[PDB]
Order: structure tokens, then sequence, then C-alpha cells
């Protein structure tokens, strides 16, 4: 399973990367947002499994992949993409509350635990 | 107790939560549940031929990953390739999801509004409009599009839903 959702994430990372190089200024739009919610549904669908130590690189890994296209698309950011980073952050301590400051302090011990995930928690 | 028996039996095997039930094709009947990671084969979900028989499956049903967070399940086809045999079986979870399983292979999420899922039939309505109908203990009711994990209507309240 977790073979599958990587792949679909690859998939969609390629078809992102498509849309981007070739295109039309239609079409462009339409595969980005297509590939966007495909990033959306794998993550509510990993989003649903409690903690999970093997799945999380790919669940932080994912959702950075969806903030970039997301924000990217919007051209700015907002705070949704806190959130998302928030509610990844909380999970990967649920693994082993109060606000982003503690949370990463927390967070950057556990890892210096040296969980091999770092590649994505430097990307966050 | 059956019709047909009249007698109070004890299930032999020793189960938790017993998600589905219900009579299949060549196995007369049936029951869903456990008994006390990733791989789909593994699943943790035994099923149960009725009258103290054997288990009958423990082979492609839902993985044990989602055996933590699944509170009722519905079935939607069944099929025997050999002594093996195939489910797409609908499940839903703590979380406010729907799912789609084939061969505890998870496809097609929905996320539900609302908090608390508790049950689903399914609307056939004709043509291509065809849709799973989700009840929760809130009194609240979706109606999800299949072809499409997607929610259709969103009513509330709801003392009843037939």
């Amino acid at each position: 399973c977790l073979d599958l959702w990587r792949e679909k994430n690859d998939r969609l990372v390629r078809q992102a990367k498509v849309a981007q190089n070739s295109g039309l200024t239609l079409r462009r739009q339409q595969l980005a947002q297509d590939a966007l919610e495909g990033l959306r549904g794998l993550l509510h669908s990993l989003q649903g499994l409690p903690a999970a130590v093997p799945v999380l690189p790919l669940e932080l890994t994912v959702t950075c992949n969806f903030i970039i296209l997301r924000a990217s698309l919007a051209q700015g950011f907002t705070e949704d993409q806190a959130q998302d980073i928030q509610r990844s952050l909380e999970r990967v301590l649920e693994t082993q509350e109060q606000g982003l400051r503690e949370l990463w302090d927390s967070v950057l011990r556990a890892s210096c635990l040296l969980p091999e995930l770092l590649s994505a928690l430097h990307r966050l | 107790i059956s019709s047909q028996t009249g007698k109070v039996v004890s299930v032999s095997g020793n189960f938790s939560s017993i998600q589905w039930a219900g009579e299949i094709e060549n196995l007369g009947m049936v029951l869903l549940g456990l008994k006390e990671d990733y791989a789909i084969w593994n699943t943790k979900f035994c099923v149960y031929s009725l009258e103290s028989q054997e288990v009958l499956s423990d082979i492609y049903i839902i993985p044990p990953a989602y055996s933590s967070v699944v509170t009722y399940v519905h079935i939607c086809a069944t099929e025997i390739i050999k002594n093996q045999l195939r489910i797409s079986l609908i499940a839903l979870t703590r979380k406010n999801q729907l799912i789609s399983f084939q061969n505890g292979t998870p496809k097609n999420v929905c996320q539900l509004p609302f908090g608390d899922p508790c049950a689903v039939q399914l609307m056939d309505s004709g043509g291509g409009n065809l849709f799973f109908v989700v009840s929760f203990i809130s009194n609240n009711a979706c109606a999800v599009w299949k072809e499409s994990f997607q929610v259709a209507a969103k009513w509330e309240k709801l003392s009843l839903v037939l």
C-alpha cells in the first residue's frame, strides 16, 4: 500500500512538472489543480492513519509537494499552509500541543534521536 | 438464535467487534470482525463461516493499518476466484472518511463533513446517479456520489432516514 501511495505521489509530481515545462495557459492549470486535488486525496488518505513511523517520511514529503504547488498556483502563501505544517508536526510528535515554536523545539529533539526523515524536516 | 433452530447457540471464536454480517453465495451465513503492518494479505480482519465453522478467509480484507480506526463496514459485491475470494467493500472511520476497497486495495476516499458517522445504505436512482447514503449519531446524514467520492448533500437534524 505504501508502494501505491509513493507511486501516486511520484506520478503526480511528474504530471505537475510536465504541465510546468509544456503547455498552454489553460491546460497547464488543468493538470496543475488536477495533481493538487490528487495530492489532497493522498493527503486525506494518510491523514486517516494514526501515526506510522514508516509513512511519516512520505506524509511530510507529500504535504510539502502540495503547499508548494498550492502556493505557487495561488502565487502567494496563506495560513492554511501553516495549519497543514501544524497538523503534520503534531502527527510527528504523536509518534513519540501548545504552539509552532515549542512543537519545532520538541520536533528537532525527536529528530536528533535520528529517525531517518530529516531530508523532509529541513525541507519543512 | 435462528428461526429453523429455536436454540441459544454461543459463537465459538472470540471476537471484539462484528462490523458486518450476512448471507453470501456458496457460504450460507458469514460474520466480519477480529479476534484480539502494511501487508495487503495480512489484514487482521477474519471472515467467519457461521455455525462455529472455519474462519473461512484471512486473505484479502482491509489492512490492519485501518483496523485501529474503522467502526462500521458495508459490502457492495463478492467474487470467487478459487478457494480465495475478492470483495469490493466500503468502510468508514472515526476520522470522518468514507473509503473504497477492492481485495483490500484502498481507492476513491471521501472526507465526511459531519462528526461520528454511524451507518450507510446504497441508493440506485437510475442511470449513472448512484449514491452511498451515510447516517451519523449527531442526527445528520450525507449522500455521497458514487463514481466520484464527492458529497452531493448534507442535511441535518434528521430524526430518521429511509
